[PDB]
Order: structure tokens, then C-alpha cells, then sequence
RNA sequence: UUUUGUAUAAUGGGUCAGCGACUUAUAUUCUGUAGCAAGGUUAACCGAAUAGGGGAGCCGAAGGGAAACCGAGUCUUAACU
RNA sequence: GUUUAUUAAAAACACAGCACUGUGCAAACACGAAAGUGGACGUAUACGGUGUGACGCCUGCCCGGUGCCGGAAGGUUAAU
RNA sequence: UGAACUCGCUGUGAAGAUGCAGUGUACCCGCGGCAAGACGGAAAGACCCCGUGAACCUUUACUAUAGCUUGACACUGAACA
RNA sequence: CUUUAAUGUUUGAUGUUCUAACGUUGACCCGUAAUCCGGGUUGCGGACAGUGUCUGGUGGGUAGUUUGACUGGGGCGGUCUCCUCCUAAAGAGUAACGGAGGAGCACGAAGGUUGGCUAAUCCUGGUCGGACAUCAGGAGGUUAGUGCAAUGGCAUAAGCCAGCUUGACUGCGAGCGUGACGGCGCGAGCAGGUGCGAAAGCAGGUCAUAGUGAUCCGGUGGUUCUGAAUGGAAGGGCCAUC
């Protein structure tokens, strides 16, 4: 169903990540966001794109 | 059970 | 671990609550480690509670009733 | 090409009708578009739900130069 | 013989302060990423055993 | 008897007599009833043997949390209006 | 010739004949956890299995599929 | 073989009536005969469907397995290229 | 390196013999007036064969089972979850192998916000240029558009374009809808922390309604909550996720 999972993890030392899809097959350039990241509790930088 | 009754 | 309540307690005979003495007076159990003493039902006597957990509220009723709690 | 298919009703219609007399949060209406809008007091959620706001009584109206419907909560 | 105790539903449910039962929410097991963060909120606190359930739980857990 | 429905041309019985189908054990809950009551009760066993002894235990007077733990509160969350 | 003892005697089964194919004998094969035994006190002009069915005139084309037979270099591949 | 004081017709009716309604007919009881009816007797329908029934049988259905076959180790040693 | 070629090391390996384990359903001897068996002697084989354990393959020979349901009988065909409209009798709901269609995705912008904008169709004129391409005017007034089926919405646009952007936020949630249940939906508001706007304010994905799979078992990250003498650890729990 061509689009895919991928996590964006916290740019924070923190584990944490959120989830989501893409279409690696057009936009397989990484994925960078702003989000919230709730164990520093401060909006740090997501990284990552599968 | 041979057609009928009773061959 | 078991709960102990104010109810007993009064009950050890012998001033001092302990688990062995809890234990005797057959309101825990033989093979608990650890005992704690809630708030519930009233303390009369003073008594003496010596190494187990006390929550506030049973350290209140124990000091008020004039007894000691000394881990 | 063969038919036999459908698909579970939506409970969409009128929740509250007019004078009843509702707790703040409460769905006056399920509804697909905006049959009604929300007026005074009341809410649109995504689906166009209409909600209350304030506690009051579900009041009708029939508002402005389109004529459209409203709902709204009067307080009691 | 004593009543003997249906194992799994032992796994599942707990008895509560006034005599129901708390047991944890259906769909936080996987397929996460779809499910909305809302969805998944209400999903992780326990809940109550319904009224029509009670008579199925309670008969699994005569120990309870 | 079974059926939506049987005088039914649907089932069963030739007739009489005797016999023939919701029990028993242990758990469990509930109702009723008796006892005692923040307590209630003992099991095996002992035995003076339906007595008495035996409180090992079990249920109940505390809950919340997965748990550590805290406790008339507790969990949730950094915190809850 | 045989056969459904008791609703089918037949065109069905067997049959001499034919063809394939297995078998070097402690045979193949078959009954047996096994010992032992049939095959056979036989030995490829023998013994087993399969088909076809006196005889006459004959029995063509196809080996892709499925079975079987042969192959050894690669590839893949068990315990270890 | 439930019990019978056990007729025709046309209707009706769980829809093919000796027994229901209407009506017609018929004094009581045998014997010899016939088989149109008592959906006549016999046998809990073999067809048909159903049961998350049974059994055999088949196969490139599933899962196993005797047998057949492969190698490794053991019983299993020695001396030479 | 493109690819070969000359000793090794041992190691098996294909190889050569040996005999002594082992086979002998050759001959002989004795127990024996015995085609068994045992021992002995010899001949022939020989570490092969064969057997035990492990192991790949084969294996209807045997075995145990499976082989759905709806259905105007059954079978064939078709259908089985979800979405939209009608049937549906002006609240909800409402059957048929009734009538018609669609989904099992898509989008990091096609999400957010601030600012701005407004179709379709017809006529007239206009290089190539045509019934229809782009241009101008008038009519028109949403008959257009809305990623897609239908319905309901949509101009204050939900339609169209740009800038800045990550609210497609985390914790929660008064109060409701809808379900036998599992569950599913709407939600103001609160706390932290964001983006857009001068500001009022808007944002917890997309005009809404399909785009989906419980539980078990297991994987990954986090987290000392647990940790079977003790400290650790395995394993478990908890949160995220597959
Ligand atoms: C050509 C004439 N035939 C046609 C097959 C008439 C019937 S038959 O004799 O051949 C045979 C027996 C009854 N059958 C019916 O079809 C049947 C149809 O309706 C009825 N029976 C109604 C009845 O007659 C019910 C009666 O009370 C019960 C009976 C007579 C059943 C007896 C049992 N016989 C069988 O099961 C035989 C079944 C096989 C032979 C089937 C074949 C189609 C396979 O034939 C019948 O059932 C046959
Ligand atoms: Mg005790
Ligand atoms: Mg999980
Ligand atoms: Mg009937
Ligand atoms: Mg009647
Ligand atoms: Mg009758
Ligand atoms: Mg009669
Ligand atoms: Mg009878
Ligand atoms: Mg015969
Ligand atoms: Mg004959
Ligand atoms: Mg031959
Ligand atoms: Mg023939
Ligand atoms: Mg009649
Ligand atoms: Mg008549
Ligand atoms: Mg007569
Ligand atoms: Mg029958
Ligand atoms: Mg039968
Ligand atoms: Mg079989
Ligand atoms: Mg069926
Ligand atoms: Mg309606
Ligand atoms: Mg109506
Ligand atoms: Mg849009
Ligand atoms: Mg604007
Ligand atoms: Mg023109
Ligand atoms: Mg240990
Ligand atoms: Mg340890």
C-alpha cells in the first residue's frame, strides 16, 4: 500500500518519539519537525523519516 | 433398499 | 506485609507492637516481614510500635493516645 | 452489478428540542453538513455536531438574509 | 472438588472497593500509529465491568 | 405430544396390575431462619466422645495502584481547575 | 472354466498367449520388532510385480505435463 | 387394536371427513364373496435437507508415521603413498 | 586486484595393503546316532557390510482429522467487514438472493494560521487557433469546485493563492451522543509547551460521513516498578511502538 511507518525521534537526549507514514517512494528526503517533546517538556527538534 | 417394497 | 489497625494493637498485651508480639497475639501472620499501621479504628492505650511503617494518620492516634513509635 | 450492500445507520438528528433545557457540552444535533449552525452559546464540532456551551434551554431561530437555522442556548 | 477458577479470565479482572470489577482497555496492543493520540488517551486508565458482563465475569471468578 | 395451527387422514398407547425419570457428594453465591457480632467460626486431631479440648486456618472490620509503595485515601500527571 | 451362499451367471473374473519391468541367490518379493520361514530343496529357458487376453492382419505420431530411469559441474541444503 | 352406538352426498376444516355443518338415506343380526376407503398393516423414509453425526474409500488436502533412502558419531584396528 | 601456477600443514579425502574387531545362508571336527544351537579348525570376506543414536529426503503403505455459513429445498452462481442514497410510513431505528454506487487509500501539505481571491455555461470580438486551448467584453450567479462514491453542507466560503510555519502538540476533561457488550464518536474548558495574527483571536490534522482487525504470543526503545538466600542479572510489569 506503498506508504509507510516511520518514528521521528526527540532531538532531546530523551527517548521519546512520535509515529507516522510517508511516501518514501517521492519524498525520501528526512523527515524534521517541531513537536513537543513531554519528558523535557520543551518543543525540541524530531528527526528521522524511514 | 432395493426399489421396491422390499427387493 | 500485612496492615495493622489501631483496633489491635491494644491488643498485644505487652505494651509493644512488633511483629513477633503482633504475630503471638495472631493478627498478622507467621511468615510476614514487613507490617504497616493504618489509620483505623480508635487507639486507647498508649503502646509502644517498634520497626514497622507508620502512615500519619496512625502516627497521630498512636502519639495522642501517648504512646511512641520508634522504628 | 449486483447490490445487496449498505452501511449501519447515523444516529444524526435532534437531540434536544426546543425549550429542553440542556447541561453545557451537551449535542443538541447530529447532523452531515450545516443544516443548522451554532448560534449563541452553542458550538460545531468537526463532524458539525452541534453543542452546547452554557448551561440554558435549546431555543430554534431563523436568522439573517439566507434564512439559515440556528441553534442557540438561552439560559434558564 | 472446590469451584475451580477460570485462569484467564483471573488475568483480566480485578474486584474493587464495592464489589466490581476494573479491567484494562481493548486496542492499546498495537496498530498504534493510526489511532489518534486522543483515542489512545482514553484507552490507557482501567475500567469498570459493564452491568450486562458482570453476570459472565462473576461466574469465571468465584474467588474474587 | 409437537406445532403458527391438529377431530385431524400427524406422533404414542390393545387393556389392567406392579415398576419407571431433576438425585447425590463437595464447592460456591443468594434467600429464609437461628446463634453470636466488630467480630464470626474452628479443620485435622485429642477426647472425659453429639460434651469438652484444639483458633492451624478461613471470612470480615481498608482501600487505591500494574508494582515499589502510600493510606481514608490512593492512583492518574510536572501538576490538576 | 469362475463369480455376487440368499433379487445380478453376465459382455464381469480367470484363461493359454503377448509385453513391459524387477531379480546373481543370504535373489527380488512376502509373513515376521526378532529368530525363523515362504520364494525353492528352485537359480535368469528361473522367480516376483504390472498390464493385455486364443488366433489372424496389425499395433502410427507426441517425452510439454505427471511418473519413473540416468547424470555430474554448479547452485541450494540436515545433523555435526 | 385410544375408545366406538363404525352410512351417502356437498360443503367446511392442520387445506383429501364414518365422527364437524347442511342435507339424504337406512328395521335388528349373520354367512359366502370382492378389494374402492378407513391417507389400511408391516418397518421411528433408503430419496431430500439438517447435525460444527458415524464409517469406510480417494488424492499433487493437513498432520504424523512403518517402510525406503542420505550423511555424522559408535561397535572400529594397524602399516604405507 | 584481472586469474593461474610450484613445496606445505595437517586434516580428513578419494586412495593401497594388512588382520585382529565384525559377516560367512563354504568345508571340516567335537558335544551327538542331531540340516537346531555352542565350541573348535579352516577357507572366503573385512574395518567394508550390518546394527544403535542422531539426521535430511522419500513415504495414501498405515493413521488421525479437516474440507464454513447465508440460500424462497440443496447445489451452481452470488454473498460474508466497512461507507453513501432510496425502500424507511416528515424524531431515532427498521427486512429481503430489494433498487443504485463506493471504500481497504491519499496528503509533511492536500495540515495550521494571517492576508487576499471567486466559479460553470452561453454569446461577441480576437494571430497561427480548429465545436472546445490562451486573450478581451457582456450575459450568468455557483448550475463550478470540494484527492474519491453518495448524500448533506460550503461565499463569513469548507472552493482558490501566497507568506510565516508544525497544534498532524503532550497531560486531561464538565457534559453529551451511540452501542447487549467489547467499544465507537462529539466536546467547551483546564495545565504545560507551540505556530500564525497589530489585535480580537485560530489551531488537539484534512467540509463531514468509508480507508479496517479484538486477544494471545513475540520484537524494539524507554522506565530499577518487580527481582525466589543476598548484590546483580535473566524474566516479568508499566509507557511508547511493531
Ligand atoms: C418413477 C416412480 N418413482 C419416482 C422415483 C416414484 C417413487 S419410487 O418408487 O420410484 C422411489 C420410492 C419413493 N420415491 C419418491 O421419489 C417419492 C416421491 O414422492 C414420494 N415418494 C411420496 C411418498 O411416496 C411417501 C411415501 O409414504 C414413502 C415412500 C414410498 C418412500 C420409500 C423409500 N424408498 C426409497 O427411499 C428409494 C429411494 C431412491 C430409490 C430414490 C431415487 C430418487 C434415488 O427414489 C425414491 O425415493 C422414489
Ligand atoms: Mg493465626
Ligand atoms: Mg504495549
Ligand atoms: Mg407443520
Ligand atoms: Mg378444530
Ligand atoms: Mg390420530
Ligand atoms: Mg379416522
Ligand atoms: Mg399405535
Ligand atoms: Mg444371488
Ligand atoms: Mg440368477
Ligand atoms: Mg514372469
Ligand atoms: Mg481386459
Ligand atoms: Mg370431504
Ligand atoms: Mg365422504
Ligand atoms: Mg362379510
Ligand atoms: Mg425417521
Ligand atoms: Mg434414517
Ligand atoms: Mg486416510
Ligand atoms: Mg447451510
Ligand atoms: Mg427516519
Ligand atoms: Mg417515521
Ligand atoms: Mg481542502
Ligand atoms: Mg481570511
Ligand atoms: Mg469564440
Ligand atoms: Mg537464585
Ligand atoms: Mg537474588
Amino acid at each position: 500500500g506503498i506508504r509507510e511507518k516511520i518514528k521521528l525521534v526527540s532531538s532531546a537526549g530523551t527517548g521519546h518519539f512520535y509515529t507516522t507514514t510517508k511516501n518514501k517512494r517521492t519524498k525520501p528526503e528526512k523527515l524534521e519537525l517541531k513537536k513537543f517533546d513531554p519528558v523535557v517538556r520543551q518543543h525540541v527538534i524530531y528527526k528521522e523519516a524511514k | 433398499x432395493t426399489x421396491p417394497f422390499x427387493x | 506485609t500485612a496492615e495493622i489497625r489501631l483496633s489491635d494493637l491494644a491488643k498485644v498485651e505487652g505494651g509493644v507492637v512488633d511483629l513477633n508480639t503482633l504475630k503471638a497475639a495472631n493478627i498478622i501472620g507467621i511468615q510476614i516481614e514487613f507490617a504497616k499501621v493504618i489509620l483505623a479504628g480508635e487507639v486507647t492505650t498508649p503502646v509502644t510500635v517498634r520497626g514497622l511503617r507508620v502512615t500519619k494518620g496512625a502516627r497521630a492516634a498512636i502519639e495522642a493516645a501517648g504512646g511512641k513509635i520508634e522504628e | 452489478t449486483r447490490n445487496g450492500r449498505d452501511s449501519e445507520a447515523k444516529r444524526l438528528g435532534v437531540k434536544r428540542f426546543g425549550g429542553e433545557s440542556v447541561l453545557a457540552g451537551s449535542i443538541i444535533v447530529r447532523q452531515r453538513g450545516t443544516k443548522f449552525h451554532a448560534g449563541a452559546n452553542v458550538g460545531c464540532g468537526r463532524d458539525h455536531t452541534l453543542f452546547a456551551k452554557a448551561d440554558g434551554k435549546v431555543k430554534f431561530e431563523v436568522k439573517g438574509p439566507k434564512n439559515r437555522k440556528f441553534i442557540s442556548i438561552e439560559a434558564e | 472438588p472446590k469451584i475451580k477458577t477460570v485462569r484467564g479470565a483471573a488475568k483480566r479482572f480485578k474486584k474493587t472497593g464495592k464489589g466490581g470489577f476494573k479491567h484494562k482497555h481493548a486496542n492499546l496492543r498495537h496498530i498504534l500509529t493510526k489511532k489518534a493520540t486522543k483515542r489512545k488517551r482514553h484507552l490507557r486508565p482501567k475500567a469498570m465491568v459493564s452491568k450486562g458482563d458482570l453476570g459472565l465475569v462473576i461466574a469465571c471468578l468465584p474467588y474474587a
